[PDB]
RNA sequence: GGAUUUUUGGAGCAGGGAGCCACGCAUCGACCUGGUAUUGCAGUACCUCCAGGAACGGUGC
């Protein structure tokens, strides 16, 4: 696309199912409620996938920005 | 022209061609090796070529000294406690000096890391069995007089002198 | 190599050194006197000179000028004695050659450098007369051994240890002077009236550091006395004597911190599991304590001298304390051996900033002057 | 709001602090500054896998703190007022 | 308020703990915003901080000298001994 | 910072540098930046295994320096 | 200042080769640097650079054919000046291969100068023979060899040899 | 002189496929086509992949925003 | 917002020590205030990777393979 | 700023303080702190009440901490739930 | 005044077993024996090839 930046991409993905990988290898799937300037992230109906396998169903979750490796829409 | 801290302090200091920190002590007419304390153990090797030293002795404890170039001096004897002051001595170049008897080379057996040894242009060189004698008495040497110490020579030196 | 020549050169060098430190002892007898006096109180047998000699600073008939320098020369003599000991050690451990001496006949060289380079290598005094230090020990510096507050052995700096001590007692009720009062404890007081419990960690650590300091200070301030001799003396006193503490009432004390009725139960207690444990855990500390004790005893004069200093400085004013500090400083960093027309200048063109580059990037205030620079000496 | 301000009020309290490197610190706060650099007295500090050591004084770089365990008595609602 | 908490210990001998777990003991002469530290007559210890360990007090001690430590790698400091007078 | 001024003072002197990874670099400090970035020359490097090497020219980022050893020639900023 | 060595045992590892080269050649003067690569092109060769030129000439004459790691080394003066020398330092025929001059007498002679000039494969013209025995005209096939001979006796304690510039 | 940010701007324009070296993780690297990026070097990658250097295995990701925290190094790949 | 003093190293071959025990070699083509680098003809220590960006964050040390 | 605390991801903390509800904090130390948020800030420093700390050592462990301050860098994740209920 | 050089973290976690001695997996590197190719004037990630040896070294889990 004509330049698609970090910030708009993430904003487009609000209201959507996402999965976030953390640096530590945990993964969290849920609906992205919001993100902020520092790229802290809020998920609803979160699920946890560790070793790529469903571990725990967690609900509403804040992820501190420094933990994030990458975010994927899914 | 005594060796001096004052002498050592104004001496050319540089990184040599083989990437080691070297101190240039060459051509001062030094007769006796002394006062090395002042180098502060900061050199990989010391170049003492073209001087008048008689005995390879008088060193303080120098843990970083790995190469000693002692070309064109008058070395006729090697000190006995050399490994105690120079534990990692790996290369010793003694070309064109005055070692005359095979037994005078005996103190080099105590230098456990000594791997490169050069004694060319010393009278001792023409003594019968000079090469085999060095190989058996200083087995830690891998290259002697720029020639590889080979297995066959080691065995041959094991027979003679066994 | 003819061993005769080597052994000869050795005896000769030894002679040279003896002669050097003897010349020194000659110019300023204090060098020996000082030393000897201290030695007197460590090895009681030592015979010491007539007091008159000591005072008048004379060895026979001539009274020498009173002299940082004393200490300096004492450390120099120290290294000299080291050399001597080495040479003595190595030492303890014809036509054929005369023919080879013919080698290289044609050399135009004057050779006056065997006894002269040695004699010179070990003598007093730069170009002529600036530094008392011999070429042998030309890079010898006391300030790298003594701090400014120690004044080359005059005082011992214990303020630092007062700090650490405050850190140890976990309060501030303790003043520098009360701390020194504590130190005074150090043959029985430091053992039976301890500042803190002698099984306290902080305390034992502190005591270690302090002990080490006092000892190094001791030998530092008296180079001339054989350190090894003193060490061994103390060690043997420690082993052979230290049920050395005996009471007519309680019996025999043990550094287990308990007394004992008779020598019998005392001996059969030195094999018990308790004493084995303790002597096996607290050995280094006990020994260090002991050293602090005996070394502080040997330095009683310095301890007193410093305590005095403390009280003085303490009773000073601001200006006084400042000037005193100035003095200590100077002593520390001193050589051990002493040797209108306003419009007129604008009209004439002067007092205007200008510079000559070739001369020290120098500044000239006038154009006539700079034009005069062109013909000048510099 | 700025919670370091809250910690700066805790001089003369005794606390237990757990460090990022696992070390445990129990002592009386002499001062917290704006960087959360914390200073204490009468300190019993236990590095992970040692027996405690006692220090008359200890100064911690703020970033190395994991968390403070506060006195149960502490009146938080008072301290949260500005 | 006072800013003194560091300035108090200035000139004192100080025991500083690094992030890898080393012990640096030197004379605390200067600091800054980041807690970069200036340590005179500084030695490094690894195995222990002695409290009079009857076996020995000192193993793996190294003389360093004049040290500037970066604050990033500093964990903590305690008073080790009083200022040397010099 | 006060330490930074003292570092700049050591430019032109022989200094020792340990990195965050424990490699030890000794040689002449050519340039020291405000952020502790260090340009040095004629280095001896001593790795964590103990082995040495020789380098002509190096530059180390300030952040990745654990510490520096400076001459004692500097010790004599006593105002602060 | 730089000598080119070839016919070297290429089985020695590069860092060992350079360190033995440094050791061996230190006997004649300070070696500033050594360039040796193991590429196909450059294997079995090395450039040894000395601070002093007299040192290079002495090295060349004394170590010609010296057994090193089993093979007799062949030494020659390098074709060009070494980059390091050019940086440390800062006519069209020079370097020339004909050195004529005098100041070399003392029972010196034509078979003498012919063997000294002979040392060099460039041995082409040698004129030293009249009652003189002090005027030397040396035509050396090429300046590497004329330069080798000249650099070998570059200060015959002082003789005067002047290239045919 | 080429400025690093500009190189990226080039990568963006080119739609060259990019391989990223991550911080303190060697066994995995990330791949994708930079669509956009920000002042923090945070990247928007398209048709992205986790690359396991040890397992020779690839994990398919699609639309990725990688925080710049992780960036060690940026390289281009022909694929 | 200072620059790193690297103009001296511009267009020189360099040896780069990176975190993770990683090492690469290449020619310096540029830099910014964060010490992010552009390195040309880069080689992973060996396989050729071409022109690359190294984030200054992960730069431990650099060593010139040339004389500056 | 309040708006960003109110509606942004930190509203999780803002909501927990207002309702005095429980939250589980996954933590860098591999420990989890379960409790109520008395206060929080940008960095996710927090003052916590009735904290149950849980971890593992395999053996699970826990311990009660009435009053405590958490430096926010140690935060990995903060969870709001039907936990308080 | 939480976005690359310091203070709002890239940290976290994994080693005993067998009889003083010895050790799983993956990647890279010289490296050591034989034999063999090349005789080439350079400024260097490394540098012939063929067969055999690694009770070698470093890094990660």
């Amino acid at each position: 696309s004509l330049p698609l930046n970090p910030k708009p991409f993430l904003n487009g993905l609000t209201g959507k199912p996402v999965m976030v990988k953390l640096k530590w290898g945990m993964e969290y799937k849920g609906y992205l409620v919001s993100v902020d300037g520092y790229m802290n992230m809020q998920l609803a109906n979160t699920e946890e996938y560790i070793d790529g396998a469903l571990s725990g169903h967690l609900g509403e979750v804040l992820i501190r920005c420094n933990n994030v490796l990458y975010i994927r829409g899914v | 022209v005594k060796l001096t801290a004052e002498l050592i302090e104004q001496a050319a200091q540089y990184t040599n061609a083989v990437r080691d920190r070297e101190l240039d002590l060459r051509g001062y007419k030094i007769p006796v090796i002394e006062n090395l304390g002042a180098t502060l153990d900061q050199f990989d090797a010391i170049d003492f070529s073209d001087n008048e030293i008689r005995k390879l002795d008088g060193f303080p404890l120098l843990r970083r000294l790995k190469t000693l170039l002692v070309n064109n001096n008058r070395i006729c004897r090697i000190g006995e406690g050399l490994d105690q002051a120079l534990p990692c001595l790996t290369e010793l170049i003694l070309t064109n000096n005055s070692l005359v008897e095979l037994g005078d080379l005996d103190p080099l057996a105590s230098l456990k890391s000594l791997t490169y040894l050069s004694i060319l242009r010393n009278p001792v060189t023409n003594k019968k069995h000079y090469r085999l004698y060095v190989i058996y008495k200083v087995p830690q040497v891998r290259v002697l007089d720029f020639q590889k110490v080979k297995l066959k020579e080691r065995q041959e030196a094991e027979k003679m002198f066994k | 190599e003819t061993i005769l020549e080597q052994q000869r050169r050795y005896h000769e060098e030894k002679e040279r050194l003896m002669d050097v430190m003897a010349k020194e002892m000659l110019t300023k007898k204090s060098t020996l006197r000082d030393q000897i006096n201290s030695d007197h109180r460590t090895r009681a047998m030592q015979d010491r000179y007539m007091e008159v000699s000591g005072n008048l600073r004379d060895l026979y008939d001539d009274k020498d000028g009173l002299r940082a320098e004393f200490y300096n020369r004492l450390k120099q003599i120290k290294e000299f004695h080291r050399k001597h000991p080495n040479e003595i050690c190595v030492p303890m451990s014809l036509k054929a050659r005369e023919n080879p001496s013919e080698e290289a006949q044609n050399l135009v060289e004057f050779t006056d450098e065997e006894g002269y380079g040695r004699y010179l290598d070990l003598h007093d005094c730069i170009n002529l007369k600036a530094s008392e230090k011999l070429d042998y020990i030309t890079y010898l510096s006391i300030f790298d051994q003594l701090f400014d507050i120690p004044k080359e052995r005059k005082n011992a700096e214990y303020k630092r240890y007062l700090e650490m001590l405050l850190e140890y007692l976990q309060d501030y009720t303790d003043r520098v002077k009360p701390l020194q009062d504590q130190n005074e404890l150090f043959f029985e007081k430091k053992w039976e009236n301890g500042t803190f419990p002698g099984w306290p960690k902080e305390t034992s650590s502190a005591l270690t550091h302090a002990g080490a300091h006092l000892d190094l200070s001791a030998f530092s301030s008296w180079e001339e006395l054989a350190s090894l001799g003193l060490d061994r003396l103390k060690s043997a006193l420690l082993a052979l004597g230290l049920g050395t503490l005996e009471e007519r009432a309680q019996r025999l004390f043990s550094t287990k911190s308990l007394e004992s009725l008779d020598t019998s139960l005392f001996a059969k207690n030195p094999k018990s599991k308790g004493t084995k444990r303790d002597t096996e855990r607290n050995k280094d500390i006990a020994f260090l304590e002991a050293q602090i004790y005996e070394y502080v005893e040997i330095l009683g004069e310095q301890r007193h001298l410093t305590h005095e200093n403390v009280q003085r400085k303490q009773a000073r004013t601001g200006e006084e304390r400042e000037e005193e500090e100035e003095e200590q400083i100077s002593e520390s960093e001193s050589e051990d051996e002493e040797n209108i027309p306003y419009w007129l200048y604008k009209l004439h063109g002067l007092n205007i900033n200008y510079n000559c580059e070739i001369c020290g990037n120098y500044t000239y205030r006038g154009p006539k002057a700079f034009q005069r620079h062109f013909a000048e000496w510099r | 709001m700025k919670l370091v301000r809250f910690l700066m009020k805790l001089s003369h309290e005794t606390v237990t602090i757990e460090l990022k490197n696992g070390t445990q610190v129990h002592g009386t706060i002499t001062g917290v500054d704006v960087s959360m650099n914390t200073h204490l007295k009468a300190v019993k500090m236990t590095l992970k896998n040692r027996e405690p050591v006692q220090l008359e004084t200890l100064s911690i770089r703020g970033n190395n703190i994991r968390y403070f365990i506060l006195p149960d008595s502490l009146p938080l609602d008072t301290l949260l007022v500005d | 308020g006072k800013s003194s908490k560091m300035l108090q210990h200035i000139d004192y001998r100080m025991r500083c703990i690094l992030q890898d777990g080393r012990i640096f003991i030197g004379t605390f002469k200067a600091f800054d915003k980041h807690m970069n530290l200036i340590l005179c007559d500084c030695d490094e210890f690894r195995k222990i901080k002695p409290k009079n360990s009857k076996q020995a007090e000192r193993e793996e001690k190294r003389v360093l000298g004049l040290v500037l430590l970066r604050g990033e790698n500093l964990v903590s400091m305690t008073v080790e001994g009083p200022p040397p007078k010099d | 910072g006060v330490p930074i001024k003292v570092l700049h003072e050591a430019e032109g002197h022989i200094v020792t540098c340990e990195t965050n990874t424990g490699e030890v670099y000794r040689g002449k400090l050519i340039e020291a930046e405000d952020n502790m970035n260090c340009q040095m020359s004629n280095i001896t490097v001593t790795y964590r295994d103990g082995r040495v090497a020789q380098l002509e020219q190096v530059y180390i980022r300030g952040s990745k320096i654990r510490f520096l050893i400076l001459p004692d020639m500097l010790k004599n900023m006593l105002k602060s | 200042h730089t000598i080119y060595i070839n016919n070297m045992n290429d089985k020695i590892k590069k860092e060992e080769l350079k360190r033995s080269l440094y050791a061996l050649f230190s006997q004649f003067g300070h070696v500033v640097d050594i360039v040796a690569l193991k590429t196909m092109k450059m294997r079995g060769q090395a450039f040894v650079i000395f601070k002093e030129l007299g040192s290079s000439t002495n090295a060349l004459r004394q170590l010609q054919g010296f057994p090193f790691y089993g093979k007799p080394m062949r030494i020659q003066y390098a074709k060009t000046d070494s980059d390091i020398i050019s940086k440390m330092r800062g006519p069209d025929y020079p370097p020339n291969y004909i050195l004529f001059l005098n100041n070399l007498p003392e029972e010196t002679n034509e078979m003498m100068l012919s063997m000294l000039f002979n040392q060099f494969p460039g041995f082409k013209e040698v004129r030293l023979v009249p009652g003189r025995h002090d005027i030397a005209f040396v035509e050396f096939e090429n300046d590497g060899q004329a330069g080798a001979a000249r650099d070998a006796l570059q200060g015959f304690k002082a003789m005067k040899i002047t290239y045919a510039k | 002189m080429v400025q690093p940010i500009n190189l990226i701007f080039r990568y963006l324009q080119n739609r060259s496929r990019i391989q990223v070296w991550l911080y303190e993780q060697v066994n995995m690297r990330i791949e994708g086509c930079i669509i956009g990026f920000d002042e923090y070097m945070n990247l928007v990658l398209d048709d992205a992949e986790e690359i396991h250097s040890k397992t020779k295995s690839r994990k398919q990701l699609g639309r990725i925003m990688l925080k710049g925290d992780n960036i060690t190094l940026l390289q281009s790949v022909s694929n | 917002a200072h620059p790193p003093e690297l103009k001296k190293f511009m267009d020189k071959k360099l040896s780069l020590k990176l975190n993770g025990g990683r090492h690469v070699q290449g020619i310096l083509r540029g830099f910014d205030p964060f010490m992010n680098l552009v390195i040309d003809e880069c080689v992973e220590m060996q396989n050729n990777i071409g022109m690359v960006v190294i984030r200054g964050n992960s730069i431990i040390m650099l060593e010139a393979l040339e004389r500056v | 700023e309040e708006e960003e605390f109110n509606t942004g991801p930190l509203s999780v903390l803002t909501q927990s303080v207002k309702n005095n509800t429980q939250v589980l904090i996954n933590c860098r130390n591999n420990k989890k702190l379960l409790g109520r948020v008395k206060a929080f800030d940008r960095h996710c420093n927090m003052v916590l009440e009735n904290v149950k700390e849980m971890w593992t050592e395999p053996v699970n462990k826990d311990r009660y901490i009435s009053k405590m301050f958490l430096r926010g860098d140690s935060v990995i994740v903060v969870l709001r739930n039907p936990l308080i209920a």
